[PDB]
């Protein structure tokens, strides 16, 4: 599945 | 139907949202077959909060193009900015 990473 | 946006976000002391997508990555829960740069979470009290929706696609940021980007290098890059960002996203509507 997609995964999403924090900025 | 889609609109184009500029806004500065002003790291305080990140962005304050999350990205998914990226050529050659996992995907994204908005447009499954776009392999592109997606805000996915907002941070509700952060410098992207009212500036950034979930769903937005990012396609330049501080003049880098993010239009064919790999997931790694779009979020290296948006961490290694300092201060305030300029992104320009597109934003669909129904
Ligand atoms: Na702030």
């Amino acid at each position: 599945r997609w995964y999403e990473r924090w900025v | 139907s889609s609109m184009e946006i500029r806004v500065r976000v002003e790291k305080d002391p990140e962005l304050g949202f999350s990205i998914s997508g990226g050529v050659g990555g996992r995907g994204n829960p908005f447009r499954p077959d776009d392999d592109g740069i997606f805000v996915t979470r907002v941070q509700p009290e952060g410098p992207a909060s009212k500036l950034l929706q979930p769903g937005d696609k990012i396609i330049q940021a501080n003049g880098y193009s993010f239009i064919n980007i790999r997931l790694e290098e779009a979020e290296r890059l948006l961490k290694t900015f300092q201060n305030t960002v300029e992104l320009i996203i597109v934003r669909e509507v129904s």
